[PDB]
């Protein structure tokens, strides 16, 4: 019958590694580099986007930074329409939350949920993983500002700093080495543009191949504020620290 | 509601009231009864008002689609075949009784439908509370071979004649005319002989006749 | 409605009046109940405007399909599809329904499906709420091998008497010819048939 | 009998590459070569009816498909397979749009409906990938116009000008040279005009050459009158004549 | 190469299933060809009766598919017969939910589609068959449309079908370069028969008795198949000129 | 017994010059037992306010499904629901429970911020939509209101004026219906300011 | 390779190897023919007997459908009776629906269409028989033999088993020599015949002989079994022959 | 080879190897032995054991009043199957007052391996049965292979050396036919019949089992003290 045709996509490895899982990251390390940093008063996103043409439309686009609700966002490492598929259930499942409590859901129950949908492809249903990783940046009244990450594996963990895609390597080394405690939102800008503009594969860093976004408490007082960065925004930030 | 087609020369023409109620009262003094079906069928809805509206939309929907994937002008027999079926199969529950009129490459047609899913081939058709006071001025004037004109003046005339004797229709004429080799043409509000007269006084109060116990501003933005 | 088919020497006739009601207005006055169901498969429809057209819209269909596979099917094969929408879907449906059909090898017949789904075959067959006005007419004046011309004066006397004693059916008499020489349609208006 | 086919055939090779998704981008390159430009008050697509035999009616074969009257589409690759994507990209648009909002869709979202159903011949259990890339040109009242690219992994890009197919890397070439934001939808036709001879082997007229804009609303293609919102469908496809016309003054 | 087994993709971007499927096609050795008349569409295909023992009329590769739409194929009986079924089915549907009989084009791309399904999923195997279509369609006039493994279709001025396929496609497109217009100018379907008959002919070098030869003719509101008494009062008529 | 009569309720909605006005009672009960005199039955998503009269449980249900919806709306479009659009996803959301549907009746008011339009509809409980120049009444005073607007109501009002006469057509409405009152709250609505007052009424 | 090893691959060539696999099946079992005649049909089998211990007559091949089919066939004989179960459920639907017992072209149909189905898909196997039947309906006798493919057509006669080739040569001359046609009692006396010479190519144990026949004159249309004087008779003409 | 991997492949040859493998765990069973008169059907059948310390496998099932069975190759399958002829038999009475004729119970288990040689996934029965009866028409004897082929005989055996019991039955045939109105004789026969197929061994107490069924008899079973009468 079929059984001749079946990969099986959810078996271990004898050293007891799940092999797709372990090429869904392998495909992940050559995507557009991601950083997330976390500030004492707010968070960075910045992501490299991938070798781009003249002729994009860089304004109306879209392909790392998403928004999963006013309090939450993710910059995507891999496949973008795996993670279309996961990002429009993660929407859903906080208005959910919403809809239940009357309350925002909380960040760390948002990512388990997501975390969870990726784990049962690793281990049921024999379909291949999704090919993604996550940068989580959200903020809730318990824990306030918070990043996390996930990947194919449905594993996720908490962060002060964290990259994901190509050359995390260098990334986190450079992260450890000027990451402080104390730090606020514009050093963290300056130390995500900086650690991109080091790791990138391109020659020089231009507004044309980033997204940026933040989220800071940065309007009236104790309410959050979501800020995606036009490419005006992003060309201005590139000089206003001297990269360009 | 009063609702009528009438076939003419070289095409059909539908028309209705534009009252809706609830109980003995007037909910909208001007509601759309005329549905789009497609650009050239336009169909006529008496009954359940959500239930025309929304059976009326469903197969223009289906129409649209059917018209795309066979390259083709949409027929009225396919209308009627689709509205029949959906409001047979839910056996009178969806209290639409419809008029279907319209102009394809197969000529021009005039169709009714009951809402247990039913329907009748004419040359003059009247629907709804109205529809006796109507089809008594259809049976009084209609003849053979109606020019365009004759034929809207056929069927406005059925209409006033439900506006002015049935209670459940009133407000306005709405008319639609599908001629053969032409775009439709909607007429909405084609005639309005219910205008309010003048009202004897304004009933406009000195500022701050209100007592008020507390203000503030709302805030929309982000 | 009053409805009813007749076998006669060349084939068979079926008629009907044209008078369709909602209590005791006549929401259309020349109603068309005579339906093909194939080239020469008539009904008359009798009961629920709206059951009447959904069985012989399916029946249309079966035959259509059974005719692109097997040829032209029997008149008995398609009284047995009436049958079975009807007898399966009792509880649901108000069917009285006449079939009448022209075989070359079987000439005319007549079955009819009343209420229950039961099927009879007759060499004419009368039905719908006029009918009961006519039984002992009909009973009277029907012969079999009868002639064109005479089935159809039976039928135009018969449905006349319905017509004239049941509020329920009315307008024009319709009648459609089944023969090896192809089908027929004939109409009687008022003014004729009202003073034989 | 039935599926036993519940498991994907398109997974993780140890390189990290998706096998099936990169030979439907193979299939997608061997295709024949499509394009599209956006104006400031237009957008253009356009592509080559390559006929089969010189007995075929190639009208009767539409490259360049309407999907709503504001929202066109073309592709390069599998024929077949872009035929039942327009059925269902149709379909979608009613489906999970009109009938809830009443009204068509915006341009991005649609694309975003096709996109879904393209990533998920990509993982569900027992088929392959569409081996097809499509430009999908739109306007909608508050993003204007706009032009997107969907790839066989699902991915999709907003353009302001690019080309699929056969020919595809001279032809982008060439529209980086020609394209700026000030273009006019007629300028926009002539350049799609001439990049599309660069790539045409045969017979270059009218008849060979399928081309359609999403402009101006046209009150004469929409069937009806009397009301006065309804201003007709933006999408048109160019008849042969009009495309002969422009070929002259080339 | 399991890619060479099932409906994916090989490394240069092919489907072996399909084009294997496509070779099948012409397991049965037979040529069929279709013209359209002012009035009618023609199409005719060789018959072939190896075994003496079988009751040749029962040998047909031409099918009525509704009152208007014919429908001949090119390859294994045992498909061609699924696809017959099925399309005969298709038609019916169409004619009940919709209130008017299914276009030859409609009922083409409708086959299609199912033959692209195949070509996707992978638990479904493409028939072995090309599937040509004809009929007097009452919008479009004459029409031939046609359907392969790939899920391909399109209509057509004139079409032919099998190994030969090539030398009467290139007679046709003679014609027509010569003729100058888009069918053959005739009344009667009797001549447009003939002209079908006559340049299978020319193209293929062979002669015909009445056995060898399956007519189907579509005109308004029927398609119909010849007895072999009408096809030899019409090769009488080509041997008379 | 009548779920359209158990808790009590009313809402108007009336358009003026570049302006619109929606107004409520506060009124909970269960029958003839009054038990909240804060509940408010007009919400807004964005710079769309819709009110809700009818069975209370259905009108915080819908209220908070109507957030959802608009939520995931906002996220995909990257733009706020305008009134046309929020009027239709009213519409198809009611009638998609046509055979066990919200026992109510809900009210859109809203200004169109791409035309300045100000734009008003009504509803019956199965998703109909009333589209209207004036007014639109809604709840278990509607005969009421329907007699207070059809001859109070003047087109073009300025918006201090327009609150007088909605807030008089609420108040006199209500003051003759034994389930509806117990305080009221108008919003006043231009193209970029909100002004929400709760009137002083009788309290019986 | 390995384009054999799965049911509804195409091979390059545009085989399933599969079914003419099933065909080997079919060719390694015992002889069954099928002569139409005047008014009617003749179908009969070669069975083999394995032993003494084999009850005589008591080991039934041929098989009626509805009340007036007979079906015959060679192969895997479980594969038959499945196959005749479900032309039995076919004739069952028709009759049911329709009111008329099946036509044998329709109900050759069914038939086709349910073997060819599985040629579709790899999780069933082709039918590993070839299927002579037929009968009489309001058009008259007809005959058919159906193959593994799902192939199928009307014969004037048919053979399939070992000695099918045998068969085929025996039969043809029967077409050959007799074109205005055989009666019923004349084509149920060459049956045995041609299942006696084709039992040459099957030699090691002998054989059972068994006959069956549908004519309108001499069965009144229906399905029955030849035994008693009239397949006595028709085995001794067949001994005759022989020598 | 290539080709026996499941039951839906045919081998290039037309075989079907997994049914002949199925056909193998037969050969591998204890003996058991079939015939009759035309007034009784005997059953007789070798049980094998574990060991010294362990019981004989039962061979012998009774399916109804009037039927039953012995059983050589997987024991589970028979206890499918024989269930199978339990319901089907019951079913028989229960709606038309019909004892099931042993003929129908042949085809009916025939088509009920067939299917499990033509679908994915299943596995073919991977056991032989003898089946014995009376009724309406008689005694019946009656060989069931998982190929899902079926046939009458007058005698027969299954399993490891039933070559010599078949032989046998074959020369004895037109004697062991006509004890009718003999239980005891018919059994003996039987018992004989088995007797050429035992190696290293003979018929012990706890080894032996038989079943008869006839005319005016009860399809019953005996084993232990009570065959000690045949030994
Ligand atoms: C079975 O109960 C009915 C049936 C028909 C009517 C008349 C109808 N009015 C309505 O539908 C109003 C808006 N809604 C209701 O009355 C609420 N109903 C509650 C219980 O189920 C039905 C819905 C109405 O106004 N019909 C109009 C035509 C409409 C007008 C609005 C545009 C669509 C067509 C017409 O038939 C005349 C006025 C009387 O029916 C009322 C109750
Ligand atoms: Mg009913
Ligand atoms: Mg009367
Ligand atoms: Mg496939
Ligand atoms: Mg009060
Ligand atoms: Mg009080």
């Amino acid at each position: 019958g079929s059984r001749r045709y079946d990969s099986r996509t959810t078996i271990f490895s004898p050293e007891g590694r799940l092999y797709q899982v372990e090429y869904a990251l392998e495909s992940i390390s050559h995507a557009g580099t991601a950083i997330g940093i976390m500030a004492s008063d707010g968070i960075v996103l910045a992501a490299e986007r991938k070798v781009t043409s003249t002729l994009l439309e860089q304004d109306t686009s879209t392909e790392k930074l998403y928004k999963l609700n006013d309090k939450i966002a993710v910059a995507v490492a891999g496949l973008t329409a795996d993670a279309e598929i996961l990002i429009n259930t993660a929407r859903i499942h906080a208005q959910n939350y919403l809809k239940t409590y009357n309350e925002d859901i909380p960040v760390e129950i948002l990512v388990r949920r997501l975390s969870d949908i990726k784990q049962g492809y690793t281990q049921h249903g024999g379909l291949r993983p999704f090919g993604v990783s996550f940068i989580y940046a959200g903020y809730d009244d318990r824990y306030g500002y918070q990043l996390y990450t996930s990947n194919p594996s449905g594993n996720y963990t908490g962060w002060k700093a964290i990259s994901v895609g190509a050359n995390t390597s260098a990334a986190q080394t450079l992260l450890q080495m000027d990451y402080k405690d104390d730090m606020k939102v514009d050093d963290a800008i300056e130390l995500a543009l900086k650690t991109l503009s080091k790791t990138t594969d391109s020659s020089a860093l231009t507004y044309d191949r980033l997204e940026f976004a933040t989220i800071r408490k940065g309007a009236n007082d104790g309410e959050v504020y979501q800020k995606i960065f036009k490419p005006q925004e992003i060309k201005d930030i590139l000089v206003k620290t001297g990269i360009t | 509601t009063t609702i009528v087609g009438v076939k003419f020369n070289n095409g059909v023409v539908i028309a209705a009231d534009t009252r809706s109620t609830q109980g003995p009262i007037v909910a909208d003094k001007n509601c759309a009864k005329l549905h789009r079906i497609s650009p050239k069928i336009w169909c006529a809805g008496a009954g359940t008002a959500a239930d025309t509206e929304a059976v009326t939309q469903l197969i223009g929907s289906n129409i649209e689609l059917h018209s795309l994937y066979t390259s083709r002008e949409p027929r009225v027999v396919s209308a009627l075949q689709m509205l029949k079926q959906h409001l047979f199969k839910y056996q009178g529950h969806i209290g639409a009784y419809l008029i279907v009129a319209g102009v394809d490459p197969t000529g021009s047609h005039l169709f009714s439908i009951h809402a247990h899913g039913s329907t009748d081939v004419g040359y003059y058709l009247s629907l709804g509370s109205g529809s006796l006071a109507a089809m008594a001025v259809l049976e009084s004037h209609w003849k053979q071979d109606l020019t365009k004109e004759e034929a809207i003046k056929l069927a406005s005339d059925a209409i006033q004649a439900g506006i002015w004797n049935d209670l459940g229709s009133g407000s306005n004429v709405d008319v639609c005319v599908m001629e053969i080799g032409k775009d439709a043409e909607y007429l909405r509000n084609y005639l309005t002989p219910n205008v309010r007269e003048e009202k004897q006084k304004s009933y406009k109060f000195p500022r701050g006749t209100t007592a008020v116990l507390k203000e503030s501003i709302v805030n929309i933005c982000d | 409605t009053s409805i009813m088919a007749v076998t006669f020497k060349d084939g068979v006739i079926l008629g009907a009046d044209s008078r369709t009601t909602t209590g005791a207005y006549i929401a259309n006055r020349v109603t068309d109940k005579l339906t093909r169901v194939h080239d020469k498969i008539w009904c008359c429809r009798s009961g629920s405007a709206a059951d009447t057209q959904a069985i012989a819209d399916i029946v249309q269909y079966h035959l259509e399909l059974y005719t692109s596979q097997y040829g032209t099917p029997s008149t008995e094969t398609a009284a047995s599809v009436f049958k079975e929408l009807c007898y399966e879907n009792k509880d649901n449906l108000t069917a009285g329904i006449i079939v009448a059909g022209y075989d070359d090898k079987n000439k005319g017949e007549v079955y009819t499906i009343p209420l229950g789904g039961s099927v009879h075959k007759l060499p004419y067959a009368i039905a719908g709420s006029g009918s009961t006005f006519i039984y002992g007419y009909c009973d009277k004046n029907f012969r079999e091998n009868m002639s064109k011309e005479e089935t159809v004066d039976f039928i135009k006397h018969s449905l006349s008497q319905a017509i004239k004693w049941d509020g329920s059916s009315g307008g024009v008499i319709r009648m459609v010819v089944l023969t090896a020489a192809g089908v027929e349609r004939l109409i009687f208006y008022p003014d004729e048939y009202e003073q034989l | 009998m039935t599926d036993r086919y519940s498991f994907s055939l398109t997974t993780f090779s140890p390189s990290g590459k998706l096998g099936q998704i990169d030979y439907a981008l193979t299939a997608v390159k061997q295709g024949v070569t499509s394009l599209g430009i956006k104006a400031t008050n237009g957008v253009v697509i356009a592509t080559e009816k390559k006929s089969s035999s010189p007995l075929a009616m190639s009208e009767t074969l539409s490259k360049v498909s309407l999907l709503t009257p504001d929202i066109g589409a073309v592709y390069s690759g599998m024929g077949p397979d872009y035929r039942v994507l327009v059925d269902k990209s149709r379909k979608v648009a009613h489906t999970s749009y009109k009938r809830i909002y009443g009204e068509y869709p915006p341009t991005k979202l649609l694309v975003s409906e096709v996109a879904k159903i393209m990533q998920e011949a990509t993982q569900s259990g027992g088929v392959r990938p569409f081996g097809v890339s499509l430009l999908i040109a739109g306007h909608d009242e508050f993003n204007g116009f706009s032009l997107y690219q969907v790839d066989p992994s699902g991915s999709y890009f907003p353009w302001k000008a690019t080309a699929i197919g056969k020919g595809s890397v001279a032809a982008k070439t060439f529209l980086e040279k020609r394209w700026n934001d000030e273009l006019e939808l007629e300028d926009a036709i002539h350049i799609a005009l001439l990049t599309l001879k660069e790539s045409v082997e045969g017979e270059f007229n009218g008849d060979t050459i399928e081309l359609a804009i999403i402009g101006d609303e046209n009150p004469d293609l929409l069937g009806y009158t009397g009301i006065p919102t309804d201003k007709g469908p933006r999408f048109r496809k160019l008849t042969s004549q009009e495309i002969n016309d422009r070929l002259e003054a080339l | 190469g399991y890619d060479r087994h099932i409906t994916i993709f090989s490394p240069e971007g092919r489907l072996y299933q399909v084009e294997y499927a496509f070779k099948a096609t012409n397991q049965t050795n037979i040529n069929s060809l279709a013209v359209r008349g002012k009035d009618c569409t023609v199409v005719i295909s060789q018959k072939k009766v190896p075994d003496k023992l079988l009751d040749p009329t029962t040998v047909s590769y031409i099918f009525c598919i509704s009152r208007t739409i014919g429908m001949v194929v090119n390859g294994p009986i045992p498909d061609a017969r699924n696809a017959a079924l099925r399309a005969k089915a298709e038609a019916a549907e169409f004619r009940y939910k919709y209130g008017y009989d299914m276009p030859c084009d409609v009922l083409a791309k409708r086959m299609a589609n199912l033959s692209q399904i195949y070509t996707q999923r992978a638990y479904m195997r493409p028939l072995g068959v090309i599937l040509t279509f004809v009929s007097v369609d009452e919008e479009l006039g004459p029409s031939i449309y046609k359907t392969d493994p790939a899920g391909y279709y399109v209509g057509y001025k004139a079409t032919a079908t099998g190994p030969k396929q090539q030398e009467i496609t290139t007679n046709l497109e003679n014609h027509f370069k010569k003729s100058k217009i888009d069918h053959i100018n005739e009344e009667s379907w009797e001549k447009v028969v003939e002209f079908a008959i006559t340049h299978m002919i020319d193209a293929l070098g062979t002669e015909f008795s009445k056995n060898d030869l399956e007519v189907g003719v579509a005109t308004k509101d029927k398609f119909f198949t010849l007895s072999a008494e009408n096809i030899e009062e019409r090769l009488v008529a080509i041997a008379e000129q | 017994s009548d779920p359209s009569s158990i808790n009590g309720g009313i809402v108007v909605a009336m358009t003026g010059k570049d302006c619109v006005a929606i107004a409520c009672d506060l009124r909970l009960g269960s029958q003839s037992l009054g038990v909240s005199n804060k509940f408010e039955k007009i919400f807004h998503y964005g710079h769309v306010f819709l009110g809700i009269t009818g069975l209370a449980t259905d009108v915080t249900t819908l209220n908070e499904m109507f957030r959802y919806k608009t939520n995931l709306y906002k996220l995909k479009e990257e733009r706020a629901i305008e009134p046309e659009t929020f009027t239709q996803l009213v519409s198809s959301s009611l009638y998609e429970r046509r055979f066990g549907p919200y026992f109510v009746g809900p009210v859109v008011a809203g200004i169109n911020s791409k035309s300045g339009k100000p734009f008003i509809a009504g509803f019956d409980l199965i998703g109909c939509i009333d589209e209207a120049k004036d007014f639109i009444v809604s709840g278990t005073a509607s005969d009421q209101l329907f007699g207070m607007c059809e001859s109070l109501y003047e087109p073009n009002l300025e918006p201090e004026d327009l609150f007088e006469t909605i807030s008089q057509a609420l108040l006199n409405a209500a003051d003759r219906d034994a389930l509806s009152g117990w305080g009221a709250v108008v919003y006043i609505i231009k193209k970029d300011e909100v002004v929400k007052r709760y009137l002083k009424m009788r309290q019986d | 390779t390995g384009y054999d090893l799965s049911n509804s691959v195409f091979s390059p060539d545009g085989r399933n190897f599969q079914v003419e696999y099933a065909v080997k099946a079919v060719e390694n079992g015992t002889t069954s023919i099928g002569i139409k005649c005047n008014d009617g049909v003749v179908f009969a089998v070669e069975k083999l007997i394995t032993s003494k211990l084999l009850v005589p007559q008591k080991n039934v091949k041929i098989q009626v459908v509805d009340r007036h089919i007979g079906c015959v066939y060679s192969g895997l004989i479980p594969d038959g009776r499945h196959l005749v179960n479900r032309g039995r459920e076919e004739a069952a639907s028709f009759k049911k629906l329709y009111k008329t017992p099946i036509p044998i072209p329709a109900f050759a149909d069914r038939l086709g269409q349910y073997v060819q189905a599985h040629t579709l898909y790899n999780s069933v196997r082709p039918f590993g028989v070839s299927t002579i039947f037929g009968g009489v309906d309001k058009n008259g006798a007809h005959l058919y033999m159906l193959e593994p493919s799902g192939s199928y057509w009307g014969y004037k006669g048919a053979a399939t088993g070992k000695g099918r080739q045998s068969a085929k040569a025996e039969l043809e001359k029967l077409v050959d020599h007799h074109p205005e046609g055989l009666s019923a009692r004349e084509a149920v006396k060459q049956a045995a015949k041609i299942i006696y010479l084709a039992h040459e190519d099957n030699k090691e144990k002998d054989f059972e002989l068994e006959i069956s026949w549908c004519s309108l004159s001499e069965t009144n249309g229906l399905h029955k079994f030849v035994k008693g004087d009239l397949l006595q008779e028709a085995i001794d003409f067949a001994q005759k022959e022989i020598n | 080879n290539n080709y026996d991997g499941d039951t839906v492949t045919f081998s290039p040859t037309g075989r079907l190897f997994q049914v002949e493998y199925a056909l193998e765990a037969i050969k591998q069973g204890s003996v058991t032995v079939g015939l009759r008169s035309n007034t009784h059907a005997v059953l007789v059948a070798l049980k094998r054991n574990a060991d010294e310390l362990s019981s004989y496998q039962k061979k012998i099932i009774k399916c109804d009043e009037h039927m039953g069975l012995s059983l050589a190759g997987l024991a589970p399958d028979a206890r499918v199957l024989s269930n199978y002829l339990r319901q089907q038999c019951n079913y028989s009475s229960l709606v038309f007052n019909r004892k099931l004729a042993v003929e129908r119970a042949g085809h009916l288990l025939c088509d009920k391996a067939q299917k499990n040689t033509q679908s994915y996934g299943g596995r073919p029965y991977g056991v032989g049965l003898l089946i014995i009866g009376y009724d309406k028409s008689g005694a019946h004897l009656l060989e069931f292979q998982p190929s899902g082929n079926v046939t009458e005989l007058y005698g027969t055996a299954i399993g490891a050396r039933s070559q010599g019991a078949k032989t046998y039955l074959e020369r004895t045939l037109d004697t062991f036919i006509k004890i009718d109105g003999n239980p005891d004789e018919l059994i003996k026969a039987g018992v004989e019949a088995i007797s050429q197929s035992l190696r290293d061994e003979s018929l012990t107490v706890d080894n032996l089992s038989i079943a008869i069924v006839g005319k005016d008899t009860p399809f019953t079973i005996y084993d232990g003290e009570a065959v000690a009468k045949y030994i």
